[PDB]
């Protein structure tokens, strides 16, 4: 898999869904592979418990340039003690995508590349030798999909 | 000094572990 495809796949197909971008460019369609259309159920899927069971998840963000990258590192550090899982990984990508909603609101659309390239940075530092050791994505697609 | 986002994120990840295996 592509880290940085799978990123942009997740967030621009939630910037399509909440109104923020149209037409061409990663998110648009159908995703191109089990992988990409999986994280985007389950995405949706948890993005929707998550608001029922708290609130709306893109209205607790407060983000501005200067602090944005210090509080994503710190949800999710906060998010993956104990180790990563399937589910928190989901998780991971729903709260980045949402940053990135909530940077386009507040008219900081400059924010979005740079929390996808955070996304990217982190699963690559972090996750990759759990999602690896667990079988890759691959594996994630199986379960999920 | 937790951060509540994470712990709320965590919880519904969890969740979402169990229920898929």
């Amino acid at each position: 898999p592509d880290t940085r495809a799978l990123v942009a796949d997740f967030v621009g197909y939630k910037l399509r869904q909440k109104g923020y971008v149209s037409g061409a460019g990663p998110g648009e369609g159908p995703a191109a592979d089990p992988l990409g259309q999986a994280l985007r159920a389950i995405g949706d899927e948890f993005e929707t418990r998550f608001r029922r069971t708290f609130s709306d998840l893109a209205a607790q963000l407060h983000v501005t340039p200067g602090s944005a990258q210090q509080r994503f590192t710190q949800v999710s550090d906060e998010l993956f003690q104990g180790g990563p899982n399937w589910g928190r990984l989901v998780a991971f990508f729903v709260f980045g995508a949402a940053l990135c909603a909530e940077s386009v609101n507040k008219e900081m659309e400059p924010l979005v590349g740079q929390v996808q390239e955070w996304m990217v940075e982190y699963l690559e530092t972090r996750l990759a030798d759990w999602i690896h050791s667990s079988g890759g994505w691959a594996e994630f697609t199986a379960l999920y999909g | 000094a937790a951060d509540p986002l994470g712990q709320a994120l965590r919880a519904i990840g969890d969740e979402f572990e169990t229920r898929f295996r």
